[PDB]
């Protein structure tokens, strides 16, 4: 239920405006799914988003397109559609660790996937996770 | 160098600070001479967040959170607390010659050069890209580990 | 009270030590010197608690209780012994450059002070966060890390 | 049940008289609600409290709510009558750590209320702690 | 179980007369009581039996309950009356071991209080008992 | 210290001892150099386990028996084990500036004075309470923890 | 069965008389007992055997019985005339811990005798044995 | 002392050597100016077996195998290797004070004085409790601890 604060921090940031997090807000409480993956598209970056939040929830920084590797592996038990809607996905895949892509390290439904093997969290760029959701699983 | 942007104006770009914040800074680098970038934090002419993201806009750099973000044990073998805590600092993850460096403001060059000679003398090839995180984590990086 | 008011009196406030002691303690630093508190410990007044209680509500410091709180082990290299043993301090909770400075009596707050610049004289660029404890744990923490 | 003893300190360091002591266990007994809760009200002057009992177990003897702010979340987890008899409403919430500023942890049966995880012990003023109610629950 | 001949100390450090050994060693013998509590007004002082026993079992002698706090941690569950009648409380932790005041280690069914844990045991007389039967619970 | 009674007359109230004794182990240490609490029994007098027993009495304290009462760690770590070992003392209970100091003979003050010099160093101000032991057992508590 | 020939060292040695030797070695073959037990008293003063034992068999080096103690808590273990034969009085009992203490640790009749629990030989003289079994069995 | 019954004749009279050796070791005594004792093992003419019976039956020994008697790993620092080779001995279990110093030749009073100094100049206080063995074998578990 904890980070630094989504939303607050964003609007610190001058990532977002104070409509986007309220009406973030409001679609948080109407479904369920976290105020950060549901800033971004009311008026945050993704990459914005996960920026903060990297700082937020104790999360390593991740890399761009040209850095983060898929693996079904480790993939499979988020769908790349579900990745996508998300904006998550875990990475690589050791037989005793996993990588982890998080959107919004909030998403209380979505943050308790990912881990498909002991593993650790981190946090990037969008345009990563789109092409790793497309590839991953 | 680092150069590319100037930060104070980046603060202000992001909508993170005044261009008066920017100019009383550059009046302390007429009244004390600290460059800009001193200026700005040595005057608080940042809003916390416009220095860290400016910087981050001004250069281009990480986000992370060193509380978990690795304190890789070379890193407090690799720079002390004193000057670690004097320039805002603190390694992360070491990277062959490189280093994602915590650091308040990853722009200052002077605060880099005084970091840099004991980065250079010890651990690395300096090839420093100092990473974002709140004070209160950057303190708590400094702190644990030494 | 305790609140601003010299350790003697706010002992009264708290059941630590009564009106007739501190006033003693009065007129002993009249020609002692000291503080009323170091006249109350000096004149056989104060219970190692009851500077403890008083004299951190009276400032907004915490009194803390080392045999539990933290004894922090890397604290002394930032107010060693030899510091520890000058003012009757120690180095609870490090944080950045800061330091809870526990005290015997942090109503002697230049004492505080006076160790805040002597932790620069020993390791960080100081600035005390300042606590006491019993008289006596503070001792016995002291002890637990020399 | 571990305790420097509640109502003794309290009488030794000028605290209470001696009646809110033997009265507060009374109905500390009979109510089954905390000592010292009881104490305040009995005849023990509210700091005179908390001073005591964070040297009976060994905390930090803390300031107010302006800076020790409570968790809702937490809060609604019980009924604020168990909190209340249990001299808590609780603060954070982690599996090892759920912040407690108790007006008594020496009361046996109270104290053992609430700490579905147990508790890691701060503890200031009355007026913080109830204060603590009206911010959460 | 090895110690270092109960009842010898006694005597060769001054604490009774032959007297109580003799008689106590042959109740011992004879009836299958246990020397320690057997020796006690034989001849033999109450501290003086402690002061042997507590050399003799690698234990230690307790002076009066300024000495012997008792432990909350059960004493305030312990009822009055055990803490009298095994003379005993379980205490602290050292180690891994748990101390038990008792009336006497070489009487069992006193030195079995507290052992879910390891221990050392501890010994004193009955006013000790007594006196703790008076502030323990 | 306590400048103490003299340990064979305490022996004789304690009825140990004839004056006899006192007295002849008394001369012996005059010509001897050992002190009346060891000529008591070197001179073939007093039994040592009586002496041990009575020079605590001597000074108004226990005997304490070295194979059963705790040698806390901190107590011969505080006084070494070379200086303990030179006066035939062994160190027990700390307090504050307090230490237990279970001794053969509690009336050596060699070992107090050099004892309070070395609690000193470890950062207590003395404040020995001398208690007394049998030789051998404080032997093998000297041989067992430091 | 083997050794370092236990008993015949103390010819070597001057410790026995040859007519020791010769009339033990056939006691040896014809009945089971030992060279090394059955030597003793043939012409051989019991000591010297403990010094063939210490030295043939490399047994710890024990005394008589005004050296070593007797302990009916192991005595017991095994009959005093055979044992005596045997040449060993098992001695002392903690849970985890028993003495055996043997003269003739060659003995092809019995010489696996006592040593079947938490315990080990160590050396000494039937002169012990015969006492220190009638002190304790 | 020691004294009782002297070593050479003992070991003629045991029928374990020749009146002719210990005058062989006797040539030693006026080729050197030691003693028959020494001399009967040092000059290698009496038997050990001799020896074996002879140094015990002088003054009271027992004879044991160093390779398997219990060779307290802590005694052989109580007596340094070349103090304790050259002379053919062995620290086994120590008993508080006493050593089991296990020797070739514990009647051999020039190598037993030189031990028996390192014994309490490097060692206890001797109080020996001890046994004759072979210097080939005691060598060995010399060799093994040190």
């Amino acid at each position: 239920q904890k980070d630094l604060k989504l939303g607050e921090l964003l609007l610190q940031k001058g990532w977002i405006s104070r409509e986007a997090l309220e009406e973030a807000l409001v679609e948080q409480e109407k479904t369920g799914d976290l105020l950060g993956r549901i800033l971004v598209r009311k008026g945050l970056p993704e990459e914005a988003l996960y920026r903060a939040l990297a700082e937020q929830k104790g999360l390593e920084f991740l890399e761009s397109t040209e850095g983060i590797v898929p693996d079904p592996s480790a993939a499979l038990l988020l769908l790349r559609s579900d990745a996508l809607r998300y904006g998550a996905v875990p990475i690589g895949f050791q037989n005793g660790e996993v990588e982890v892509v998080l959107s919004d390290p909030r998403h209380k439904e979505a943050v308790a996937q990912l881990l498909n093997r002991p593993a650790r969290f981190y946090l990037a760029l969008p345009q990563a996770w789109e092409e790793l959701f497309r590839r991953a699983y | 160098l680092p150069r590319a942007k100037p930060l104070g104006e980046i603060l202000v770009e992001l909508g993170l600070a005044r261009p008066e914040d920017v100019e009383e800074a550059l009046q302390k680098q007429r009244r004390g001479g600290g460059r800009l970038e001193d200026t700005l934090v040595q005057s608080g002419k940042l809003r916390p967040e416009a220095l860290a993201q400016a910087v981050a806009t001004q250069l281009g750099y990480p986000y992370v959170d060193p509380e978990e973000d690795p304190p890789d044990p070379g890193a407090p073998l690799l720079l002390p607390e004193d000057l670690c805590r004097r320039y805002g600092v603190f390694p992360h993850r070491l990277e062959g010659n490189r280093l994602v460096l915590l650091m308040k403001d990853p722009r200052n060059i002077l605060a880099l050069d005084d970091v840099r000679l004991a980065l250079k003398r010890k651990g690395l090839n300096y090839e420093v890209a100092p990473a974002v995180a709140t004070e209160a984590a950057i303190t708590k990086l400094i702190e644990r580990f030494y």
